[PDB]
């Protein structure tokens, strides 16, 4: 009982780290890419996303 | 063609000339000084000033049906310019062709050689039928044409971003390497913060 906890707030964590590198449709999944990629009128559009 | 292992600047090819079409899609044109871009791939042709505009993506048009059909995800810049006082005549160029017809449409960054009359059928057409039609034609091309009939010249430039290590990088300087201290970085590319 004592271990499962640990289990879930470890697996918590990790999918919440793992959600970081993930495209929400945007053109990459880092900010410093879009920005070096794209003047900021149109780096606001991936940014928000 | 493809260009690689060579220092790149933006700024000459933009002072050179004022081109008629220029935009970068995935990139911006003023901050391609600071990136690197793998294996950047050059396409040129010419086509009747109308045409310029057809090719973007996600934009359907003779050109784009049969002729370049432009990535959806391309990343890079088109630049376009006017052509008309050293290719347009009086008499009349005919050199410069398009792919009027075709049967099917060529899939993005493809090229299509095949000079065969075309028929709407899709199956084998006798040239005197109505049926065969010839879809290689050309731009009536003169001096007095307008500025859309005029012929312009268009380079495509295509950059493969971030895919493996750049050979291809722009103009900017190293520095020395420092460690131990919470720093800027940009390696190739590979712009950070930190140790
Ligand atoms: C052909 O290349 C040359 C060199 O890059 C370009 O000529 C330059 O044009 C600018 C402005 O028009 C001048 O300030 C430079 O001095 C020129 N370079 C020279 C004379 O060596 C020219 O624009 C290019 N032709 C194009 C792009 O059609």
């Amino acid at each position: 009982k004592l271990q499962d906890v640990v289990n879930q707030n470890a697996q918590a964590l990790n999918t919440l780290v793992k959600q970081l590198s993930s495209n929400f449709g945007a053109i990459s999944s880092v900010l410093n890419d879009i920005l070096s990629r794209l003047d900021p009128p149109e780096a606001e559009v991936q940014i928000d996303r | 063609k493809r260009i690689s292992n060579c220092v790149a600047d933006y700024s000459v090819l933009y002072n050179s000339t004022s081109f008629s079409t220029f935009k970068c899609y995935g990139v911006s044109a003023t901050k391609l000084n600071d990136l690197c871009f793998s294996n950047v791939y050059a396409d040129s042709f010419v086509v009747k000033g109308d045409d310029v505009r057809q090719i973007a993506p996600g934009q359907t048009g003779v050109i784009a049906d049969y002729n370049y059909k432009l990535p959806d995800d391309f990343t890079g810049c088109v630049l376009a310019w006017n052509t008309r006082n050293i290719d347009a005549t009086q008499t009349g160029n005919y050199n410069y062709k398009y792919r009027s017809l075709r049967h099917g449409k060529l899939r993005p960054f493809e090229r299509d050689i095949s000079n065969v009359p075309f028929s709407p059928d899709g199956k084998p057409c006798t040239p005197p039928a109505f049926n065969c039609y010839w879809p290689l034609n050309d731009y009536g091309f003169y001096i007095t044409n307008g500025i859309g009939y005029q012929p312009y010249r268009v380079v495509v430039l295509s950059f493969e971003l971030l895919n493996a290590p750049a050979t291809v990088c722009g103009p900017k300087l190293s520095t020395d390497l420092i460690k131990n201290q919470c720093v800027n970085f940009n390696f190739n590319g590979l712009t950070g913060t930190g140790v």
